[PDB]
């Protein structure tokens, strides 16, 4: 998340498109992510 | 006498203190990154790693 930030902040006031764009992506791609890892982990810890 | 030699393991110390003070100074060096007009993120950054 703080990377993230840093790109979008280095890429503001230059490519606006590109740091809403990545902005946007990220909004959808990092709450899916967290959520399958959780998914994974307690469906194998769980398991055995 | 009985003398042995015990070799301390790395990992425990590597999971414990080496990683989240190497992971501390990438986070500080990611105030370069930020424009030098922010004034209050840059300071936060460098407070908030010396801190830690
Ligand atoms: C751990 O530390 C101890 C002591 O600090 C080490 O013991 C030392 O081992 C050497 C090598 O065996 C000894 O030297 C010996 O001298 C006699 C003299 O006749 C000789 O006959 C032997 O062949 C050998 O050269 C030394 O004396 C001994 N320390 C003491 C105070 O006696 C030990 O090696 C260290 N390492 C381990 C794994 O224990």
């Amino acid at each position: 998340a703080l990377i993230e930030f840093a790109t979008v902040n280095y890429f503001t006031k230059s490519q606006p498109a590109r740091a809403a764009k990545i902005d946007r992506l990220s909004r959808i791609a990092f709450p899916l992510l967290f959520g399958i890892f959780n998914l994974v982990y307690w469906a194998t810890y769980l398991n055995r | 006498s009985l003398s042995f030699k015990l070799k301390r393991n790395i990992g425990y110390f590597i999971l414990q203190t080496y990683m989240p003070s190497i992971l501390i100074t990438i986070l500080s060096w990611v105030s370069f990154w930020i424009n030098y007009d922010a004034s209050a993120a840059r300071v936060a950054l460098g407070i908030t790693t010396v801190l830690t």
